[PDB]
RNA sequence: GAUGUCAUACUUAUC
RNA sequence: CGCUUCUCGGCAAGUGUAGUAUCUGUUCUUAUCAGUUUAAUAUCUGAU
């Protein structure tokens, strides 16, 4: 249950936490792990 | 074509000779390669029509099947009245598929 | 001068189930000689075979003269072999 | 690699589950080297390991490392170092470059791909070095050089591309002081490439850039080496350029004059070869600048035998038609007698040179016809008509042309008594050419000339031709085709012996047969209606309607093409094969993955449904409407314009309800060439039926959360609107709130789409009084003009071009208005160019739509003239 | 962070005369802080009215002298 | 580059002011020379016939603005 | 915000 | 006894070229002067 990852209204994902974009659903569960994400978690 | 960027046009002056289309690219335009509303046909230059490169086409280069002819959003934006709209040379289009 | 999409193995879909090998040796090897020929035994492998020939040339002018021949009252399709497209049900 | 036996081990591994069977390695990554290319990239195998000792130079082994990504690496790592080589030709170097790529074009062992890799990398690289290859200029044209000679047409042309692209780039004193020492070397062959490669550049630069430098190498006297090199130079320049050298026709004359008169015969050879050349570049033309250059040709051709005389009877045969009548006349009666002696010439380029004078020296007035009957066609048919020549290309197309020449001079009938003789010889290319020139005969001049006595057995010799064919040529076929076009109904006593022919060639083992006979069928089915022949016609598809079972798609896409003849020559309602029986005996036959065989039957559906959609009961084309969707993605580019038209003609028989629901749910496809043509055929739908039922639909499309659906449906309603034209005036008010929408998307393809849109409706509703809405447009699609990609400031470059056309260029111009002095150079640059493209598009309405500028001190820029009133 | 300084223009000494020789460290805040409730009390002392006239004003004398030929 | 050297009058990225004044001037000394309407009412603003004027408008084609700058 | 390697997706009726 | 019609229940669309929008592995708390360039930043080049 991640409560950063939304739908947008062109069929892809975004997350507001770090405000990207990702196309596929292979690349937004793959966008959770990392060092900008990590941070974003650890900053708020 | 709009496809290809490096495509450039002859921009001669034009005489006479009007142009041709071959097979695979009937009813084709010649700036806008659209196929809907004919409205103006196409003028060759002197140099791109003599001897050999009579009746050819001007967009692919091959033996020419019908008469060449712009759409009515090229008579209508005054595109028609520039130079003769033959492609001479051929960059990065049907050149490495020959040859793989 | 060959494109790099053709293979020495090229795959038929919706083939007859009746088709014994005789057959398929008959219209696969027209256009020359055939290294190995498999057919499906499976439920959701039916109607689809692989067919790898000895040469590249004689593969490529089997697979330009197969697509669409006329079998029993199916239509069956030629195709090149795809590594990336013949692993998809796994 | 390709060709390589495998074993079994490899063949089961590249197999699924469910089938019977009835160091070496550069730095990582990098594609596997050749064994005899590990010279060049020598420098790759060991680490870099950059820390204190890593100059410029090692730099350029990267330049070279992405060249290893260049010749052997993948497709997308081949764009992506020629991406990196462009986008770093400034800061890498000319120099590196140049010396890195040198000796890898120089390779003994080189192939054609990685060749003409080698040359696009040269080509790509050329733009961003301007005016930095001049030391290199050299060692580029030693590599260019024996491209231009080479048997490919296709590197020619790269290779004569290259040659201008250097001239462009390196001027013009920079490549004749380059190419001064290339012409008086020891070798010929890199002197006649040095003079190709000077007149590319001349050709390129301009005739009189190197007029006077080419008149001073052909009027020294130090050797002749270096006239025979300038006289081939001009004689190439005078063969590439056909019209071009026409204003300077008198200074390339003037020079040409000085040769043809010193000891050696080749400097005379070669000035007859550049003066025919020039005669025949610009012909009718040159008469009063070649009236010096006939009389010592005239004595060169009669005082002396040889290769000097062929080559000057060949220069005064290309210019006897550009000479008047009476000399034409004159010059035809001195040298008939010569080239009658000629005809039995041992070597074969002056038979070459005499075939291409005898179809000049007959084309015109003052030659009869009844003299060249009777002692000019034997001796041509004797000397020339054998078995050898038919073997080269250049001998056999200019046999045929002089026979096509003597046929329209002479007779077309005295060539096919001839000409019937050798077509039942036991010669495959002999018999091609005598089929091609009967059709050349049969094309040009007719066959009202030939008798009942010599068409029979025309007729029996083309039947032998097509019954011995071996190879897949279709000059025979075609040459039956245009012998039955100029027959007509002098073939009714022809027919049955046709029929018998073709019905026993249906049924044999091979299957190369069986679609020649299908081809020669599909060739001769207009000239059966236009002899009262409905008996044969109607025979002939019931047999082609049961002969689709034959197993080789070459076959049944050629008999898939005479049923659509047969049906095209006689009725759709009227055919013993109705459409009842072979409408559903097609929709099997329209899932093939051919080329040839899909295009017939989607040709043949799309027939189907524009003459026989009554045949139907309504069910079978919502279910072919279905397979049409899978009829696109094919790299033909027949198919799919022929399946929107299909679609659009089941939408106007079965209405548009049910194919547009299945072309709106093919759009979501994430494949190319997929949702283009779904595209495409939505909007020829919604051309060919009522636009205002598809009008609520596609405003559904977007509704869909969907970035590809909403692309597509855009498209398709630009598509629609450029279909439409002057009929989208009433539907600009439901197309203005979406393309209000679609232009404030994040996505930039969308705001192209709706660019594109804006422009279609701009340029389909121009004069109509809907320049609120084109104005409502632009005020969105002006901030879209500030994009870096370069699709989408074409679109928007075309979206301005169509509101400057639509709402006029005062609106234009208002809006262009202050960014031309603009302080940002990116927004001026643009500016500039929108401007230079609004004057482009009306340069005298700008005059009235010109803003006020008051007067400075030194100048004066108010208008007096237009400022004041009577 | 250095970069989103760095890249927004940040950390750059900037001096307005008008609100008691101020210091700003940056263009974009201080093209936000000119049209405000601070830069119009300094402008209101000197008897010049808020306008658009004086945006890019930031001496006294200049806008007294914009003030004045208006 | 080509296009500034084929059609005079487009412009660049570097184009001043005081060309664009005598491109903009020179264009409508071209639109009052083409155009009848406008060649008769500077015909009839003044006393002079139709060809003087057309030789006034002639005549200042070169350097309609004054000199560069 | 930029860089350089990898992946995904999109556009020009490209073949 | 045989033939025909209607209704009900169960039973693998690929390759090559042109451009582009994203995260994933990372870098610059160097304090002044002069120059190229940038609308203004940023970046580069020489002297403490």
């Amino acid at each position: 249950k991640d409560p950063y990852f939304m739908k947008n209204h062109l069929g892809s994902y975004e997350c507001k936490l770090c405000l990207t974009l990702h196309n596929n659903e292979g690349s937004y569960l793959a966008h959770t792990q990392g060092k900008k994400h990590q941070t974003n978690l650890a900053r708020r | 074509a709009k496809h290809h960027p490096d495509l450039i046009f002859c921009r001669k002056q034009a005489g006479v000779a009007i142009g041709r289309l071959c097979e695979k690219c009937d009813g084709k335009c010649v700036i806008c390669d659209s196929y809907v509303r004919p409205c103006t046909l196409v003028r060759i230059c002197d140099e791109c029509n003599y001897g050999s490169y009579q009746g050819r086409c001007v967009i692919c280069g091959g033996p020419g099947v019908s008469d060449a002819y712009y759409c009515k959003e090229c008579t209508i934006q005054e595109k028609d009245r520039d130079g003769c709209p033959k492609i001479v040379n051929l960059g990065s289009s049907k050149t490495d598929l020959f040859y793989e | 001068r060959l494109p790099p999409e053709v293979n020495r193995i090229l795959y038929i879909r919706n083939l007859p189930y009746k088709i014994t090998a005789e057959e398929m040796y008959d219209i696969f090897g027209k256009y020359g000689p055939i290294r190995q020929i498999r057919v499906g035994n499976t439920p959701e492998t039916r109607g689809t075979a692989y067919v790898v020939y000895e040469d590249i040339f004689d593969a490529k002018n089997a697979c330009d003269h197969l697509s669409g021949f006329n079998v029993c009252n199916r239509y069956l399709v030629v195709l090149y072999y795809n590594a990336n497209r013949a692993f998809q049900k796994m | 690699e390709r060709n390589r036996p495998l074993s079994d081990e490899e063949l089961d591994a590249m197999f699924p589950e469910g089938y019977k069977v009835l160091n070496d390695q550069p730095s990582g990554n990098l594609p596997f080297l050749k064994p005899d290319d590990i010279q060049y990239f020598d420098k790759l195998l060991v680490d870099v390991d950059e820390s204190t000792l890593s100059p410029e130079e090692q730099k350029e082994r990267k330049i070279m490392k992405l060249l290893l990504k260049i010749k052997n690496g993948t497709p997308p790592m081949r764009k992506a170092a020629l991406r990196q080589i462009t986008d770093k030709a400034r800061e890498f170097g000319a120099g590196p470059l140049f010396n890195q790529i040198l000796p890898l074009l120089m390779s003994p062992t080189l192939e054609d791909q990685e060749r003409h890799l080698l040359v696009k990398v040269i080509d790509r690289i050329l733009y961003k070095l301007d005016d930095l290859v001049r030391p290199y200029v050299h060692k580029i044209l030693v590599v260019i050089e024996p491209l231009l000679i080479d048997e490919d047409y296709y590197a020619r042309v790269e290779g004569r591309e290259i040659i201008s692209n250097l001239a462009k780039a390196a001027g013009l004193a920079t490549m004749i002081s380059t190419m001064r020492p290339d012409i008086d070397n020891m070798d010929e062959y890199v002197r006649n490439t040095t003079a190709r490669a000077f007149a590319v550049v001349a050709s390129a630069l301009g005739i009189p850039s190197l007029l006077p430098f080419l008149k001073a190498v052909c009027k020294s006297k130090k050797s002749w080496q270096a006239r025979h090199t300038g006289i081939k130079i001009v004689q190439q320049i005078a063969i590439l350029m056909g019209c071009a050298i026409l204003p300077h026709l008198r200074s390339l004359v003037e020079i040409i004059e000085h040769g043809l008169v010193d000891e050696q015969q080749k400097v005379r050879t070669i000035s007859a070869l550049a003066i025919a050349a020039l005669a025949e570049a610009a012909t009718p033309y040159g008469i009063e600048s070649f009236d010096s250059v006939l009389k010592p040709l005239w004595k060169g051709i009669r005082q002396h035998r040889g290769k000097g005389l062929a080559a000057f009877l060949k220069a005064i045969g290309y210019l006897i038609p550009l000479m008047d009548a009476e000399y034409a006349n004159y010059y035809t009666r001195e040298v008939m007698l010569i080239l009658i002696r000629e005809f039995q010439s041992p070597d074969e380029e002056m038979k070459k040179i005499v075939l291409k004078v005898v179809k000049q020296c007959c084309g015109t007035d003052g030659v009869e016809a009844n003299y060249i009957k009777t002692e000019i066609l034997p001796p041509f048919f004797k000397h020339f008509w054998q078995h050898r020549m038919a073997l080269d290309r250049r001998n056999y197309r200019q046999l045929v042309d002089t026979t096509v020449e003597l046929a329209n001079k002479v007779g077309a009938a005295e060539i096919i008594s001839r000409i019937v003789d050798d077509l039942k010889d036991e010669a495959e290319q002999y018999r091609k050419m005598v089929m091609e020139t009967i059709e050349k005969i049969m094309g040009n001049l007719g066959a009202a000339d030939i008798d009942h006595k010599l068409e029979e057995q025309l007729i029996d010799g083309i039947l032998y031709a097509f019954q011995e064919q071996t190879t897949e040529d279709s000059v025979m076929l075609n040459g039956f085709g245009t012998v039955v076009n100029a027959l007509g109904k002098r073939v009714k006593p022809y027919l049955p012996q046709i029929c018998g022919t073709v019905l026993w060639r249906l049924n044999n083992k091979s299957a190369k047969v069986r679609q020649q006979a299908a081809d020669l069928i599909s060739r001769t089915a207009v000239v059966m209606k236009t002899c009262q022949e409905e008996k044969l016609m109607g025979h002939l598809g019931v047999v082609l309607y049961e002969y689709l079972g034959e197993e080789y798609p070459e076959v049944l896409g050629s008999i898939l093409g005479a049923l659509k003849a047969i049906v095209n020559v006689i009725g759709m309602h009227k055919m013993t094969p109705p459409i009842k029986d072979l409408l559903p005996r097609l929709t099997p036959i329209l899932k093939n993955r051919h080329e040839k065989v899909q295009e017939n039957c989607i040709d043949l559906v799309g027939r189907i449904a524009d003459r026989g959609a009554e045949y139907v009961s309504a069910r079978e084309w919502m279910r072919i409407c279905f397979e049409l969707l899978e009829l696109l993605k094919a790299h033909k580019k027949a198919i799919r314009r022929a399946t929107v038209n299909t679609f659009g003609y089941i939408a106007k028989a079965i209405g548009p309800h049910d194919v547009l629901a299945t072309l709106l749910n093919n759009l979501k496809v994430q494949e190319r060439q997929n949702r283009v043509c779904t595209t495409v055929a939505i909007a020829i739908v919604a051309e060919t039926c009522s636009p205002f039922t598809v009008l609520p639909a596609l405003m559904n499309e977007y509704r869909v959360p969907e970035l590809n659906v909403q692309n597509g449906v855009l498209k398709s309603l630009s598509f629609l609107f450029e279909y439409i034209g002057e009929m989208g005036k009433d539907y600009i008010y439901a197309v203005t709130p979406l393309l209000e929408d679609a232009l404030m998307d994040r996505d930039l393809v969308h705001r192209q789409t709706a660019s594109a849109v804006v422009q279609h409706m701009s340029l389909g509703v121009y004069g109509f009084g809907c320049e609120d809405s084109l104005n409502h447009l632009l005020n969105y699609v002006w901030p879209n003009v500030f994009e870096t990609s370069p699709h989408v400031i074409q679109a928007v470059m075309g979206a301005l071009e169509g509101l400057r056309v639509a709402i006029g260029p005062c609106r234009m111009l208002q809006y262009c208005l202050q960014g031309l002095f603009h302080p940002a150079r990116k927004v001026r640059d643009v500016y500039w160019k929108i401007y230079n493209s609004i004057y482009i598009g009306s340069q005298d309405a700008l005059i009235a739509h010109y803003p006020r500028i008051y007067n400075d001190d030194k100048n004066t820029y108010i208008r007096y003239e237009l400022d004041y009133i009577l | 962070p250095y970069w989103l300084y760095k890249l927004h223009g940040l950390n750059i000494n900037y001096n307005c005369e008008i609100c008691g020789n101020y210091t700003y460290r940056g263009p974009k805040a201080f093209q936000r802080h000119f049209a405000e409730w601070r830069h119009a009390h300094g402008m209101r002392c000197l008897g010049i009215p808020n306008t658009a006239h004086f945006a890019n004003v930031t001496q006294i004398e200049d806008a007294v002298s914009l003030w004045a030929k208006l | 580059e080509h296009l500034q050297s084929k059609y005079i009058g487009t412009g660049h990225a570097d184009t001043t002011k005081w060309e664009w004044l005598v491109n903009q001037h020179r264009d409508s000394y071209c639109s009052y020379m083409g155009h009848f309407d406008l060649l008769n009412y500077f015909a009839i603003a003044e006393n002079e016939s139709k060809a003087r004027v057309r030789f006034n408008l002639m005549e200042k084609m070169l350097q309609p603005c004054g000199p560069p700058a």
